[PDB]
């Protein structure tokens, strides 16, 4: 197989430093300009890093003089080793083999900021006092109170008819909530959503009535 | 720098018709060596990029023949033949031909459908939280078409404006719809103090406000 693999990344305060890497199979860093990118919340990629395969290192005014790249040649590794980080490097990080096809890890996540790690409160939004409890309906999950933003909502894990919408801040914390539908006559089956947040190591799981 | 230019969004197309999105450099991506160093990935909600295209003319790993890319060394147009719902999401247009690497700021495909009135389904706020004192309550306006919609919360009559969160999904990679949630947020004291909300869609299909209340 072929793939990368990216790790090192988590919270970290204002002007801290953590260093990331960045392993593989099938590819042999040695052999090429292997480099660091980072993606924010605008959505749009960030050079952050280059190292030949002489060794040449290269890197965007963003970030020089406190990042530096580094390649192990025997053991086969990548590295990103940050210094005096900003609340503007937080972003998830990749590592990746641009030249010809290029291949990319599925990234790690760095934080910046002095804020603490929050488990998440995860509420049941299901029908109470007349409703339209009948075919098709419509059961839901409220998280909030977390931090960071990382949390994934999982139903039964045979969800199709899932929506899960897109966290927001509020107050420094961050809140979202996931929606499922069903015919009603499987409502009386157990439907449960299962909140993991690894950013606090939970996992809540809520059965709705 | 090679500057990557793409339009942020592309017409809606019709499902199993084409579709295409342009890009073009500043710099000609053709190399010596008779290789076009253009790739274009793909970034869906809630996935990581996925590579369709590299070298400008070469289909990545697992990505079907209805993705093709053709053009100059500086004006190229990516070909989706058959559009499929799943297909909705982020094209970015991209140079592998030197540092520094840039990127293209993306194109949203947009899908074209027929139109679609929103299930709303409303939620009060739940035991579990209003034993901690907090108390929010929940409406989601699920399935919708176009994405342009506007909700309305009623207090015991009155426009509750303040205090409310709304959060939209992308296109549904299935259905081609859209999605939303509303979220009044406020004190359990302040929601004691109240009975009957409302949570009213406005949308631009019909003209019979889609309300739910409690
Ligand atoms: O020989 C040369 O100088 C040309 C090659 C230069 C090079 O490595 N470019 C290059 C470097 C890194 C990338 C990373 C792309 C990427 C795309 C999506 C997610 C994560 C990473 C893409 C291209």
């Amino acid at each position: 197989e072929v793939k990368l693999l990216e790790s090192g990344g988590g919270l970290v305060k204002p002007g801290g430093s953590l260093k990331l890497s960045c392993t593989a199979s099938g590819i042999t860093f040695s052999r090429y300009i292997m480099s660091w990118v980072r993606q924010i919340p605008e959505k749009r990629l960030e050079w952050v890093a280059s190292i030949s395969s002489g060794g040449i290192t290269y890197y965007p005014d963003s970030v020089a003089g406190r990042f530096t790249i580094s390649r192990d040649n025997v053991r086969n590794i990548l590295y990103l080793q940050m210094s005096s980080l900003r609340s503007e490097d937080t972003a998830l990080y990749y590592c990746a083999r641009g030249q010809g096809r290029p291949y990319w890890g599925q990234g790690t996540l760095v934080t910046v900021s002095s804020a603490k790690t929050t488990p998440p409160s995860v509420y049941p939004a299901a029908p109470g006092c007349g409703d339209t409890t009948g075919s098709s309906v419509t059961l839901g999950c409220l998280v909030k109170g977390y931090f960071p933003e990382p949390v994934t909502v999982t139903w039964n894990s045979g969800g199709s008819s899932v929506h899960t919408f897109p966290a927001l801040l509020q107050s420094g914390l961050y809140t979202m909530s996931s929606s499922v539908t069903v015919p009603s006559s499987t409502w009386p089956s157990t439907v449960t959503c299962s909140v993991a947040h690894p950013a606090s190591s939970t996992t809540v799981d809520k059965k709705l009535e | 720098d090679i500057v990557m230019t793409q339009a942020a969004f592309s017409n809606p197309v019709t499902l199993g018709t084409s579709a295409s999105i342009s890009c073009r450099s500043t710099k000609s991506l053709l190399h010596s060596n008779g290789i076009t160093y253009l790739y274009w990935y793909l970034q869906k909600p809630g996935q990581s990029p996925q590579l369709l295209i590299y070298q400008m003319s070469n289909l990545a790993s697992g990505v079907p023949n209805r993705f093709s890319s053709s053009g100059s060394g500086t004006d190229f147009t990516l070909r989706i033949s058959r559009v499929e719902a799943e297909d909705v999401g982020v094209y970015y247009c991209a140079q592998n031909l030197e540092l520094p690497p840039t990127f293209g700021g993306g194109t949203k495909l947009e899908i074209k459908r027929a139109d679609a009135a929103p299930t709303v389904s409303i939620f009060p706020p739940s035991s579990e939280q209003l034993t901690s004192g907090g108390a929010s309550v929940v409406c989601f306006l699920n399935n919708f078409y176009p994405k342009d919609i506007n909700v309305k919360w009623k207090i015991d009559g009155s426009e509750r404006q303040n205090g409310v969160l709304n959060s939209w999904t992308d296109q549904d990679s299935k259905d081609s719809t859209y999605s939303m949630s509303s979220t009044l947020t406020l004190t359990k004291d302040e929601y004691e103090r109240h009975n009957g909300y409302t949570c009213e869609a406005t949308h631009k299909t019909s003209t019979s406000p889609i309300v739910k209340s409690f």
